[PDB]
DNA sequence: AACCGCCAAAC
DNA sequence: GGTCACCAATCCTGTCCCTAGTGGCCCCACTGTGGCGGT
């Protein structure tokens, strides 16, 4: 349930086997209300390779990507493309697009994104897919679903001692923290519609609408995490 | 010449699948079925007695007296039946003459032209002969050749039939009789006319008639298993399931090839063995490659050298009392048996 | 002489399923049938009363009178029926002179030496007097062997017809009659040339006529079964099936196989029992292994050894009153039953 | 600058 | 001209074994099927 019930284990190959199950879409939530400080250690090596990284509790190379801002940089070029549908599913050629909106109208008898919270999923370009990890992992905050943008967006002052307990500066925290807070994700509609994209014609007010279905990131993550847990 | 990123071959030699079956009064087809045996088999092996550096190993005094479970396939002929029959066709194609694929069209143009030159040089006459002397001698019944005394029938789509009486007498090296050469020369000309002709269709109906000993072993395709449980057998043969519902055991099509295309002894100049055409000429008894990389004999080192051999056989009809180079025959007969001569691009 | 990780031998004996029938008036060949016949069978067993400590078990005073359901198999002779026929056929190949896969050539060169030497010794002909005689005197029918006037008819390939009169009257060790030493001379030529000569193609019909006593009890090849279950047969037989669905029963071809080579009495020097030629000399009435792998006595010590005793054999055409070593004897016999006699590459 | 390089791992 | 009679019955007593064992060697394919930012 906690993240440091999972640090118990002695073994760090387990450890960190569990721990990046964990914290990716087809778990459930872990809560780290009481652990920011070795979250953010965690969060900030996921950023990292896999055959770069031996052990993800390891802080001095945590330090060195936050030190470097041309890594940070990336991590905040990522957050433009975190989206609430996957235009890019299942074909990739669907050339540089981002769809951020609201879930829809909710129904009684059909099941779609209305029947969940707002998450985001990203997609971009698989050279920046490590970058995205540290941004739009999911946790559990105090008792509420959160992620680090949206954690950092306000309640700072609860991240401050986390932040600087590796030796980050209040300039360059404080401007991190206001330039994540402008370049978080707003709705995103994309202005043409993509040769690849799937459209259909549905019968509208006198004539017809082209429709473009879309996968949502929630209802698909949810069907992932049902089919690990062997339950269908 | 360079090799291509594609540079394909279709095989010009298709048996179709060698059946087994015997014949009754009511019957002219009853198929040769194969039964699970289980027998007791004993502790031979060097390793069940003996270390790697051959010292005894620490085994109780009964160990060795002890015996292995053994689950086969038996296959015998039935009491009482005198004649055991082998059944396969073959169809002959003109595949040699064009590759099936090819990225470069300077390689295309060079190979078509090759093979036109070794046509009208009677190269594909020598090569059929081969083919052909390997069906009347039996080379494809394996270790069914020559148990009993064999008569083999063959029967062409142009309306020709042709008899070998006794197998035993026939060998490749020995001298043969007068209506024998005569099979072998008439036959012959049928299979090189196939092989260059792209108009003509031409297949054989081939039957082996084998004098069965009573309740003899039939030695058919086994199939390659390489994990068996405890329940399945060990030994396994290839099998046609009959229209009715019984499985008459059976030869692999690829065996009958290996059989047919069991032609090349120009690997040495005093080569008394014919291995089955290979790039290297790997001989799996000896456990050695005839035609190794490091040597200019294997086809990949010839292949690119086709030039060079193109040029040597422009020479060869203006003379027609100097012979083909061997180069130039082994090369042919790896065309023949098809394949996929690829390098990359770098 | 070193193992290499291909050393290979086909067996040079091949003999069929041996199938038991008898004749009527109308009828040539009659297939005798086994029937299922459930009987009483008592706890005897030392495990049915008695702990491993040798004290009784804590069990009923009355249920040791209990009987066991067994499900067996039994074959009769049919009532009034006089005679009845065991026949196989035997054919022999020529496979003990050249390994059928060597990785070493210098060992295949050495192996192919050895065999040439032995043949010119005479070694193939003392060989061939031993698998001879287990034919002659009806080794191979087991435990139907002298419960009857056995007559055996030998019918090979040649024309030649030999014939036993009674086998009663044979043993492997008596003073045979005049007659029947000049069938075993004649008929050990054959074998012998069959043995050494690849380019002869030999097979004989061995055929074994037994006075029948009134429903006398047959006993076939049984089969190897511990996956039983509780309605089917504890003992089921070997059957060959006949053209029509009746089945005849039988012995395995591998039986009649181990009775041939039944000759290894070389293990001691005043050895009286007779072995089935194996690796080890396994012993399974004894429990024991009568060529261990401690002694030199067994096939791989022998083996290793080659050119020592290629030198010695090399002694045999200039003198030619010595009599060869037993040890270069077993070697051969091992040969001739063929076997995978490898090693891994270190 | 047109063309070699970066990037993933479930049961 | 057409159908295949009713009335009840399925036996109880005891048991399925012991011994030993399921092999070595070698191998499991080459061709193609990428979007995106940058030096």
């Amino acid at each position: 349930m906690h993240l440091k019930e999972l640090l118990e284990i002695t073994d760090t190959t387990e450890r960190d086997r569990s721990l990046r199950r964990a914290f990716s879409p087809y778990t459930a939530m872990i809560d780290i209300t009481g652990s920011e400080a070795v979250a953010l250690i965690i969060l900030l090596n996921l950023t990292y390779r896999k055959n770069q990284v031996d052990d993800l509790l390891d802080k001095k190379l945590a330090k060195q990507a936050l030190k470097s801002e041309d890594h940070i940089n990336k991590c905040i070029k990522e957050i433009a493309w975190f989206h609430t549908h996957n235009l890019k599913y299942p074909d990739i050629r669907v050339s540089k697009q981002n769809l951020a909106v609201e879930p829809p109208t909710l129904h009684s008898y059909v099941l779609s994104s209305a029947n969940y919270p707002k998450a985001y999923g990203w997609s971009h370009n698989s050279a920046k897919v490590n970058f995205a990890k540290l941004f739009v992992s999911y946790f559990k905050w105090q008792n509420q679903v959160s992620w680090l943008a949206q954690v950092l967006a306000t309640n700072s002052d609860n991240w401050k001692s986390a932040f600087t307990s590796l030796g980050l500066s209040v300039k360059a925290f404080k401007s991190l923290c206001v330039t994540v807070k402008n370049s978080l994700p707003e709705e995103a509609i994309p202005d043409s519609v993509d040769r690849y994209s799937r459209q259909i014609r549905m019968p509208y007010h006198d004539g017809y609408l082209a429709v473009t279905p879309v996968i949502s990131h929630v209802v698909q993550s949810k069907i992932q995490q049902a089919a690990i847990d062997k339950r269908a | 010449m360079e090799l291509c990123n594609i540079l394909k071959y279709d095989r010009s030699l298709y048996p179709g699948k060698a059946v087994f079956f015997y014949k009754t009064a009511d019957s002219d087809f009853v198929p040769l079925e194969a039964d699970i045996n289980k027998i007791r088999g004993p502790k031979s092996g060097f390793t069940e007695a003996f270390t790697p550096q051959f010292s005894p190993k620490n085994i109780s005094p009964q160990d060795l007296t002890h015996n292995n479970i053994l689950t086969l396939e038996e296959c015998y002929v039935p009491p009482n039946v005198e004649h055991i029959f082998c059944r396969f066709s073959l169809r002959v194609q003109a595949n040699s003459l064009v590759p099936s694929g090819c990225s470069d069209p300077e390689v295309f143009s060079l190979l078509k032209e090759l093979a036109e030159t070794f046509k009208e040089c009677g190269g594909y006459k020598e090569l059929a002969v081969r083919y052909c002397r390997n069906i009347l001698i039996g080379t494809w019944l394996w270790r069914n050749q020559n148990t009993g005394n064999t008569q083999i029938e063959i029967k062409t789509s142009k309306g020709s039939c042709y008899l070998i009486d006794n197998t035993r007498k026939l060998a490749w090296e020995s001298k043969w009789a007068s209506d024998d050469l005569k099979v072998l020369e008439e036959l012959s000309n049928e299979i090189e006319s196939a092989l260059t002709d792209p108009n003509v269709f031409w297949s054989a109906d081939i039957t082996a008639k084998i004098e069965a000993s009573f309740c003899q072993e039939i030695y058919p395709s086994q199939i390659l298993n390489d994990k068996v449980k405890q329940g399945e057998a060990s030994k396994q043969f290839v099998k046609a399931k009959c229209a009715d519902g019984r499985y008459a055991v059976s030869f692999n099509s690829v065996k009958i090839g290996a059989a047919l295309q069991s032609i090349d002894d120009w690997w040495d100049e005093d080569a008394s063995k014919r291995l089955r055409v290979h790039e290297f000429g790997a001989d799996k008894e000896i456990g050695v490659a005839r035609r190794p990389p490091d040597s200019e004999q294997n086809f990949y080192s010839i292949f690119k050298n086709t030039e060079w051999y193109l040029s040597a056989l422009k020479n060869c009809i203006t003379n027609k009392n100097e012979k083909i180079d061997p180069a130039i025959y082994y090369l042919f007969s790896v065309l023949i048996k098809g394949g996929m001569f690829q390098k990359k691009a770098e």
